[PDB]
RNA sequence: UGCCCACCCGGUCAUAGUGAGCGGGUAACACCCGGACUCGUUUCGAACCCGGAAGUUAAGCCGCUCACGUCAGAGGGGCCGUGGGAUCCGAGAGGGCCCGCAGCCUCUCUGAGCUGGGAUGG
RNA sequence: UGGGGCGGCACUCCCGCGAAAAGAUAACACGGGAGCCCAAAGGUCGGCUCAGGCGGUACAGAACGCCGCCGUAGAGCGCAAG
RNA sequence: AGGCAGCUCGCGGGGUAGAGUGACAGAUCGGGGGCUCCAGGCGCCUGGGGCUUCCGGUCUAACUCCGAACCCACGAG
């Protein structure tokens, strides 16, 4: 049997929390950042905020800031020889390096 | 002297009547503790629905009023009479509360009468409390208190035995 | 504690002191506050800013520099001595450059005519836009005339209200009826500088 | 002065936690005293809110000891994997060698709160 | 379509596993679901804490109401699975 | 006028082999102590059942408090 592509399809385990991050989001030192234009940044999935959520392919990417619309951002990202533009809440970034 | 602040004192005597069911009982009942306590009693919804009993979540079953200060302690000099050997040992705890059951009202030393409303129960509860257990309930920066300020057993008794000379 | 399944709850909630839900929407929306805490004797307003390593503040208050500055003479934390701590805050944070800030009430129960909305009252007065609902305090707590009558109600408990407070045995004439007219000569002491 | 010790707002979010027992305050933090007024309890000035100040270190809070928890370092013990290679072994299951990397559990011992911004005390 | 037929639907969609710790990946492979329901089971604001157990209370009983102690979730969140 | 099929360093992503079971869910073999009922024998003894506690043992494609080799994104060389 083909498998149903879902948007969270396989993604049991992808989407786990560990025991000690559980909990409504606890980083907040994260999020007194703004992110300018030409910054790095990783597309980090947090399983519990349910808003702006990017797909399971780009979980771990790194992208670069190109913009900013209302309280989310323009990122591109490469995934073969393709550039994609997303647009990601900051609770789902961290800065890179 | 900081054995003031480890005194004993008195707090929330509640009275409280389950008759069981909803409609054409808790009235009279209400109108029953009314008098009893002098303050506007409470109806008390119930827990989870059994199905059995007649109990079901949101349905007024019971009527409770609470007492305190000053007040208390009039209330408490006049049900006590009535049930002065009732009082045993074995229904304190440990945390200082005590508590006992008045099987007809009518059997207090006070102006009852039987009207057409007919007979009820009572069930009444103390409730032994030292200074700085606010600091439990209070809203901003609560905290618990050690089983070392927590009022034992032994002292309860003689809280009764005092201020109140109650036998057992 | 039970072992590797428990999780424990941030230091400041578990002490009961900040509500985190609230904090969190601060934070995204980048805000500037305005914090009107209170104690059992005095009152304390800080002006704020979100830093990585922890809040920068921008401008302080505290009423035990309302008696120690300005010669201030009843309690230090009722309401009038809400409204003057927060005057003195708004303008400590306009001279220093802000000139809009959002109230951070904290975990205190909002209630009207109640001394927490006494504070925010107070900053704006001095120049502080700090955006507020059309239900903020009364105006006749602020000069302490509710203190005032209970005082002048003095003749049937024989005992007026300011009783001599720790050191005000040999050194404190307390005055609680005249206690609006001792509100604005304090007042107009920190309004000129 | 001083530096660090509480308090207000925090960052890190158990090496920081939980329980028990003890130590410490003439200020600060609290319990505490009372309700005319703003406000309030489907009853209760308990809680919330307002006004106060006699009393106390007994609670909270801070520090110390001991039990368990947690994160590491060291030591004894149980289990064990893998990327590349060969007309290597073996009937096969599997195994050995060459070049390249490790890991998990359990006992025993030893430690275990750091830190940014502002008004009281030493 | 392990010839076709009979059967089934692996003929549209969703969850786990197959799947080899990025991505992609087949089987008439395995374990199952959808084709709706709700004017609230939707929006916001406030208060509160759940399942289970222990001590004391008339009828009261494992399981009615009241007074206390513990409880990292062992509950609930329309319906499958995560 | 730059490009990336390869490698190194830096900085990140992952839940597989293994390993565990008192860390969740299921399965699974024995012993000691305490409580109870039933049956048999002369208050005791023996057997069966249920709960609790402690000690050891066996497993998992649709278990995880853990966790390699390895693979991959980006920057520089």
């Amino acid at each position: 049997v083909a498998r149903s592509k879902g948007y969270r399809s396989k993604t049991r385990k992808l989407l786990e929390k560990k025991v000690r991050e559980k909990g409504a989001i606890p980083k907040l030192s994260l999020l007194m950042h703004d992110y300018s234009q030409g910054e790095y940044v990783v597309v980090k999935i947090n399983p519990s905020i349910h808003k702006g959520m990017p797909h399971r392919r780009y979980h771990g990417k790194v992208g670069l800031v190109v913009g900013k619309r209302g309280k989310a951002y323009e990122v591109k990202v490469n995934i073969g020889d393709k550039e994609r533009v997303l647009i990601v809440r900051p609770e789902h970034l961290i800065p890179f390096n | 002297k900081e054995n003031v602040m480890r005194r004993v004192v008195l707090d929330k005597v509640t009275v409280n009547i389950g008759v069981g069911e909803s409609g054409e009982r808790l009235q009279k009942a209400y109108q029953l503790v009314q008098e009893l306590t002098g303050v506007k009693p409470v109806y008390t919804k119930g827990r989870k629905s059994i199905r059995e009993f007649g109990v079901r979540k949101g349905a007024p079953i019971g009527v409770k009023a609470t007492l305190r200060r000053q007040a208390a302690v009039e209330f408490l000099k006049k049900v006590l009479p009535a049930v002065n050997f009732r009082l045993k040992q074995s229904s304190f705890d440990n945390y200082g509360n005590v508590s006992f059951g008045i099987a007809e009202h009518v059997l207090i030393p006070g102006t009852r009468y039987d009207p057409e409303i007919g007979i009820f129960g009572m069930d009444v509860a103390i409730t032994l409390v030292r200074p700085g257990y606010r600091t439990m309930k209070r809203k901003r920066k609560k905290a618990s208190i050690p089983r070392r300020h927590r009022v034992t057993k032994e002292e309860a008794i003689n809280f009764m035995k005092e201020n109140f000379n109650v036998t057992i | 504690t039970q072992g590797p399944n428990y999780r424990i709850k941030f230091r400041r909630r578990r002490e009961g002191k900040t509500d985190y839900y609230t904090r969190y929407t601060y934070v995204i929306n980048n805000a500037i506050r305005f914090v009107p805490r209170l104690t059992n004797k005095y009152v304390i307003v800080s002006v704020s800013k979100f830093d990585q390593k922890g809040d920068i503040m921008i401008a302080y208050a505290h009423s035990i520099e309302l008696v120690k500055k300005y010669g201030w003479k009843g309690d230090t934390n009722n309401t009038p001595a809400a409204y003057l701590t927060g005057y003195l805050a708004g303008l400590r944070a306009v001279k220093s450059g802000v000139k809009a800030a959002v109230s951070d009430i904290g975990l205190f129960v909002p209630v009207k005519g109640g001394r927490i909305f006494a504070v925010i009252k107070g900053a704006i007065d001095a120049g502080l836009k700090v955006p507020v609902g059309d239900l903020g305090k009364l105006k006749d707590r602020v000069n302490g005339s509710h203190i005032s009558a209970y005082a002048q109600k003095l003749k049937n408990e024989n005992q007026e209200l300011y009783n001599k407070l720790f050191s005000s045995y040999i050194q404190r004439g307390l005055d609680p009826v005249l206690l609006p007219q001792h509100f604005e000569e304090v007042l107009n002491k920190i309004k000129e500088n």
